[PDB]
RNA sequence: CUUUAAUGUUUGAUGUUCUAACGUUGACCCGUAAUCCGGGUUGCGGACAGUGUCUGGUGGGUAGUUUGACUGGGGCGGUCU
RNA sequence: AAUUCCUUGUCGGGUAAGUUCCGACCUGCACGAAUGGCGUAAUGAUGGCCAGGCUGUCUCCACCCGAGACUCAGUGAAAUU
RNA sequence: GCUCGCCGGAAGACCAAGGGUUCCUGUCCAACGUUAAUCGGGGCAGGGUGAGUCGACCCCUAAGGCGAGGCCGAAAGGCGUAGUCGAUGGGAAACAGGUUAAUAUUCCUGUACUUGGUGUUACUGCGAAGGGGGGACGGAGAAGGCUAUGUUGGCCGGGCGACGGUUGUCCCGGUUUAAGCGUGUAGGCUGGUUUUCCAGGCAAAUCCGGAAAAUCAAGGCUGAGGCGUGAUGACGAGGCACUACGGUGCUGAAGCAACAAAUGCCCUGCUUCCAGGAAAAGCCUCUAAGCAUCAGGUAACAUCAAAUCGUACCCCAAACCGACACAGGUGGUCAGGUAGAGAAUACCAAGGCGCUUGAGAGAACUCGGGUGAAGGAACUAGGCAAAAUGGUGCCGUAACUUCGGGAGAAGGCACGCUGAUAUGUAGGUGAGGUCCCUCGCGGAUGGAGCUGAAAUCAGUCGAAGAUACCAGCUGGCUGCAACUGUUUAUUAAAAACACAGCACUGUGCAAACACGAAAGUGGACGUAUACGGUGUGACGCCUGCCCGGUGCCGGAAGGUUAAUU
RNA sequence: AGGACCGAACCGACUAAUGUUGAAAAAUUAGCGGAUGACUUGUGGCUGGGGGUGAAAGGCCAAUCAAACCGGGAGAUAGCU
């Protein structure tokens, strides 16, 4: 479960740290596994785009079934995996023609179980429907946005959301941010919530817990000269201005969206 | 005590070798300039 | 002349539907041995979004500069016709 | 008080003698609650103070062992004027 | 040449990068060498680098670079697809001895191995720009089996000692051998075989994947070392004769066992943990269009080929980077004896050096050290510097605490040598012999030999037994920052930065944001338990009043207000 | 097990002395910190000057940095010496 550490040293005082006893302890799948390099947050001009990114420990990219195409081929779940590339677990699934992938594993899914894809499938978590075949009310992840897009919604651990109306080709869905929106109901969605759920319950506990998912340091503004940010100077700790980051824009309460073309399906904002 | 000059074959020709200044349209200007001044040799390339 | 209800009056705006310009970082076929690109079929959005010229506000993010003289040293105070 | 000018404030401890230290008072020139307030075990080539041992740090210096300085042969500079 | 001193985890030996004739021989001493010079890494002349197996070249790719068309941009140009380059990584094969003034895994002697072409013979279905397998991958920890290596004994050769003794339980030296070929061992992994069927592997597949029966339970893969051979060989102390005294030619004894033992091998193993640990080709297998007597594939024998370029020397430095024959810097490999936990430290082996000015004297003063009567911080801004402490085993140990710590707290006792327990103990290792045996690198019994702590009792020497080198000073009160870390290369290492944790706010994905005239790219092959910005800075108790000003978020009755007309 | 403890190689740079026309344009000597990690190191690559990178000192970008170096405008201007 979660586990507290005994504080035989300054570093593991206050680490937390939660551990699932049913995930593989072999290697992975190899022939659904590529490559992937790190950037350091620089983009093909060289620069650096985005700050404190760096270092950290070498990843595979396993590839993950987004859309779950083949209908009406019932799969049984093999074992559930860890991954370096997202805070879910993913679960290997074999179907009945001899063909194996990786999805997404939700809540109360273990080796055994049985999924389903189509339009004739079953309402059973894990199974995949167009939103006009699952009845209004009930909960849902891995959500698409365009019709045989793949699931690009609710894909974090122990996310979802709930359909709460269906008006004429569209649907309203409820998303974890808390605002309502709109969508088409020929997309596709899988039942229930994301597993991992306790995920967002363990301590770091040290500076070096942080710099192993590939994490810089933060300097604060404030510490800085003037040339180097609209907060730096100072004879002792002054501040006297309004917040702003980096490049001077208000960064306490100002609104940044600017998007006219895709309002029409915002029903309510987050608030 | 560490010096500025740690030599190196391979990025003395990588860097300043005739093929990397015929690369670029600046690096082609330095071959004319050169040889209108008249030095001996043009590159690095030795 | 005013406080008024109403047909007919030159427009200004605010909404709704349409497809044909236009957008597609949705799906399929071809060039093709190719996650680029172009062409074709279709779904979605749709005269909106987006770009050009003109124009009111904001704009130390950046740039060029200014910030007087007298003075029992300079600054503070005072003076300058 | 890393904050208190007057100030070596006043009282108690430690010293034969303590502008520094420790515990208090409150009259806070000019503390104060995430430009965080008050505590806090462990940690520190971090600032202040006090003891035991130890000593040439000192009263107050003396002798000895080596490398220069000194004489002889060879080579042979510099600032400045 | 004989003595003396110094290094010896280096000041020894070998590679890479970098340098380029500094390498060896003959000759010369003007200039160079911090002095002289017959000497030299100096001047001049000549000589010296030998590869199918070592490295490059070659095949394959990473980060990244270039990029036919293409998209974009006043021009120059930017990005990028198909491709093509790019090691620091993956891909076939040689070892011992001898020899030159100077090269040698390259030459010679002995014994080997690899990949291709061609021919003959005997069989046979071959075929890719495609499919599948493999190559192919982390950190820490523990133990077993070994070897490189060392020590002792046996054997062989020589010795009988400048001054008391030395025919013995005495002294000195040697006791070496490779690749390859055969056997398959300690260990590690995995059930085997045959039939039928199939929405998967861009088409096909007999191959991979999946499903169902039968049947047998032992098959397969991998693997250090040992043994045999290689090898009736080579090597070998020493002796024998010249010596043109620098070296030549000839013969050549023994060539074994026991114990200890790696940080090296089995091991790309096994156990465990989370931070979840390259790519492509060579290699094996399957077929598609095609060919069918053919062409191709397999095997045996024979024969041919393996081109080109580097190879001298500098070995952590007098030859590279520092203007110098410069107390500086420079990646990897090897690793003997005694003491020791040790790659620390002391003394030595092999090997290499005494650092390119010397000779005297023995003033002040400066530099680096040794000792010091009585006192013991009285010195000074300040115990700065020096002095002191220092090991192992046992006993014992306070406030406080986040229950881990504080703590090696503080403090006390023992420590050499000899004898006995015990002519060497506990333990370790284990030969002949006996029995079985699916006879063999086996199992059971057995103890010869070898190695070998610690402890107790008695005696004994010194002023001193952790005797040298090596090797904590301790305790009390308090400010700051929780801690490990980072910082002004060259006057500041700190209370400054970072940090785990907390909060506010923006962001619904063509996300916000950033680099870009643009195209594009990072964020992210992520999706609100996610990403960016800002402040505070573990943990405990908490975080109060003020919305006038300035920001930000929302509202719309009214005043004023641009282009336009 | 551990950003655990002691301590060599390896990486640093807290104190004192020497040196200061140095052996050395930042070192030597005696002590000092870390030493399984936010570690250290070899080879190659990428970021270019109002730009880069920065656990943030205006630090570093070839002994050069509050705006590198080279060439040009250029014989800039100098009520001053
Ligand atoms: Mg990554
Ligand atoms: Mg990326
Ligand atoms: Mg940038
Ligand atoms: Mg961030
Ligand atoms: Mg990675
Ligand atoms: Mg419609
Ligand atoms: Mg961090
Ligand atoms: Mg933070
Ligand atoms: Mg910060
Ligand atoms: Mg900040
Ligand atoms: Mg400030
Ligand atoms: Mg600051
Ligand atoms: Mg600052
Ligand atoms: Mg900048
Ligand atoms: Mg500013
Ligand atoms: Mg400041
Ligand atoms: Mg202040
Ligand atoms: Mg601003
Ligand atoms: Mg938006
Ligand atoms: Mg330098
Ligand atoms: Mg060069
Ligand atoms: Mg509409
Ligand atoms: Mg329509
Ligand atoms: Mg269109
Ligand atoms: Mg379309
Ligand atoms: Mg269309
Ligand atoms: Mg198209
Ligand atoms: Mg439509
Ligand atoms: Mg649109
Ligand atoms: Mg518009
Ligand atoms: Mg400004
Ligand atoms: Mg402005
Ligand atoms: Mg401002
Ligand atoms: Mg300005
Ligand atoms: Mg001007
Ligand atoms: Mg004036
Ligand atoms: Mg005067
Ligand atoms: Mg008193
Ligand atoms: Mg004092
Ligand atoms: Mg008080
Ligand atoms: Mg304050
Ligand atoms: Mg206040
Ligand atoms: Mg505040
Ligand atoms: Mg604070
Ligand atoms: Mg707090
Ligand atoms: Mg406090
Ligand atoms: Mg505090
Ligand atoms: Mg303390
Ligand atoms: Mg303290
Ligand atoms: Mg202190
Ligand atoms: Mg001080
Ligand atoms: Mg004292
Ligand atoms: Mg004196
Ligand atoms: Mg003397
Ligand atoms: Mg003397
Ligand atoms: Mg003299
Ligand atoms: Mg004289
Ligand atoms: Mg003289
Ligand atoms: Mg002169
Ligand atoms: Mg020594
Ligand atoms: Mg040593
Ligand atoms: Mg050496
Ligand atoms: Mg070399
Ligand atoms: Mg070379
Ligand atoms: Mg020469
Ligand atoms: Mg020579
Ligand atoms: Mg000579
Ligand atoms: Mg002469
Ligand atoms: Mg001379
Ligand atoms: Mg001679
Ligand atoms: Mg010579
Ligand atoms: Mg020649
Ligand atoms: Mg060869
Ligand atoms: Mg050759
Ligand atoms: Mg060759
Ligand atoms: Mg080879
Ligand atoms: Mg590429
Ligand atoms: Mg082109
Ligand atoms: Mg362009
Ligand atoms: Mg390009
Ligand atoms: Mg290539
Ligand atoms: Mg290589
Ligand atoms: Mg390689
Ligand atoms: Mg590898
Ligand atoms: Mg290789
Ligand atoms: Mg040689
Ligand atoms: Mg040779
Ligand atoms: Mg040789
Ligand atoms: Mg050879
Ligand atoms: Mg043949
Ligand atoms: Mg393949
Ligand atoms: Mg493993
Ligand atoms: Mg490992
Ligand atoms: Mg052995
Ligand atoms: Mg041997
Ligand atoms: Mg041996
Ligand atoms: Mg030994
Ligand atoms: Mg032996
Ligand atoms: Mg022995
Ligand atoms: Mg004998
Ligand atoms: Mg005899
Ligand atoms: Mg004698
Ligand atoms: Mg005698
Ligand atoms: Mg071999
Ligand atoms: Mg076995
Ligand atoms: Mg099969
Ligand atoms: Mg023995
Ligand atoms: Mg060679
Ligand atoms: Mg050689
Ligand atoms: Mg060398
Ligand atoms: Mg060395
Ligand atoms: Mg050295
Ligand atoms: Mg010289
Ligand atoms: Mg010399
Ligand atoms: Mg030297
Ligand atoms: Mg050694
Ligand atoms: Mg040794
Ligand atoms: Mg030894
Ligand atoms: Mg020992
Ligand atoms: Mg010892
Ligand atoms: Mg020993
Ligand atoms: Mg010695
Ligand atoms: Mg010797
Ligand atoms: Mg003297
Ligand atoms: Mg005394
Ligand atoms: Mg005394
Ligand atoms: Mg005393
Ligand atoms: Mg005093
Ligand atoms: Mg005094
Ligand atoms: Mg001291
Ligand atoms: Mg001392
Ligand atoms: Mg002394
Ligand atoms: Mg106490
Ligand atoms: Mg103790
Ligand atoms: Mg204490
Ligand atoms: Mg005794
Ligand atoms: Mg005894
Ligand atoms: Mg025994
Ligand atoms: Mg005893
Ligand atoms: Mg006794
Ligand atoms: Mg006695
Ligand atoms: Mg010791
Ligand atoms: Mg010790
Ligand atoms: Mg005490
Ligand atoms: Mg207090
Ligand atoms: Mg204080
Ligand atoms: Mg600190
Ligand atoms: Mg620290
Ligand atoms: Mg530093
Ligand atoms: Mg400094
Ligand atoms: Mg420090
Ligand atoms: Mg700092
Ligand atoms: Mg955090
Ligand atoms: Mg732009
Ligand atoms: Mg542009
Ligand atoms: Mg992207
Ligand atoms: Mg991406
Ligand atoms: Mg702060
Ligand atoms: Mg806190
Ligand atoms: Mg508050
Ligand atoms: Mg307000
Ligand atoms: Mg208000
Ligand atoms: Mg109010
Ligand atoms: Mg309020
Ligand atoms: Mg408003
Ligand atoms: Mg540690
Ligand atoms: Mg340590
Ligand atoms: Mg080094
Ligand atoms: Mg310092
Ligand atoms: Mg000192
Ligand atoms: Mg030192
Ligand atoms: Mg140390
Ligand atoms: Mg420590
Ligand atoms: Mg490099
Ligand atoms: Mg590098
Ligand atoms: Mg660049
Ligand atoms: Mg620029
Ligand atoms: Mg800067
Ligand atoms: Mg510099
Ligand atoms: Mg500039
Ligand atoms: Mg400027
Ligand atoms: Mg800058
Ligand atoms: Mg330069
Ligand atoms: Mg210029
Ligand atoms: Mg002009
Ligand atoms: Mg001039």
């Amino acid at each position: 479960a979660v586990v507290k550490c005994k504080p035989t040293s300054p570093g593991r005082r206050h680490v937390v740290k939660v551990v699932n006893p049913e995930l593989h302890k072999g290697k992975p799948f190899a022939p659904l596994l590529e490559k992937n390099s790190k950037s350091g947050g620089r983009n093909n001009n060289g620069r650096i785009t985005t700050r404190h990114i760096g270092g950290g420990h070498k990843q595979a990219y396993r590839i993950v079934d987004f859309k779950r195409n083949k209908d009406g081929i019932p799969a049984v779940v093999e074992r559930l995996e860890y991954d370096p590339n997202r805070s879910a677990n993913i679960a290997l699934v074999l179907y009945k023609d001899g063909e194996r992938r990786y999805i997404l594993a939700p809540k109360g899914l273990k080796a055994g179980d049985q999924i389903q894809s189509g339009v004739d499938a079953a309402i059973k978590p894990g199974n995949t429907l167009p939103m006009r075949n699952i009845p209004v009310g009930s909960t849902v992840h891995n959500v698409e946005m365009k019709p045989g897009k793949g699931g690009q919604l609710a894909r974090s651990a122990g996310t979802y959301v709930q359909i709460v109306a269906r008006d004429g080709a569209y649907v309203t869905l409820r998303l974890r941010s808390g605002e309502m929106r709109k969508v088409e109901a020929d997309c596709r969605a899988t039942l229930g919530e994301v597993g991992n759920a306790e995920h967002m319950l363990r301590v770091l506990g040290k500076a070096g817990a942080a710099r192993w998912r590939g994490v810089r340091p933060t300097v604060r503004g404030t510490a800085m000269n003037p040339v180097d940010h609209p907060h730096g100077g100072g004879e002792g700790r002054n501040f006297g201005k309004h917040p702003v980051t980096p490049w001077g824009v208000q960064t306490k309460g100002k609104k940044t969206r600017s998007n006219k073309r895709t309002d029409k399906f915002i029903v309510r904002r987050r608030s | 005590m560490k010096r500025t000059f740690q030599p190196s074959v391979l990025k003395r020709n990588r860097s300043h070798g005739f093929r990397a200044r015929m690369a670029t349209k600046n690096g082609r200007q330095v071959l004319a300039r050169r040889r209108a001044k008249g030095r001996a040799r043009l590159t690095v390339s030795k």
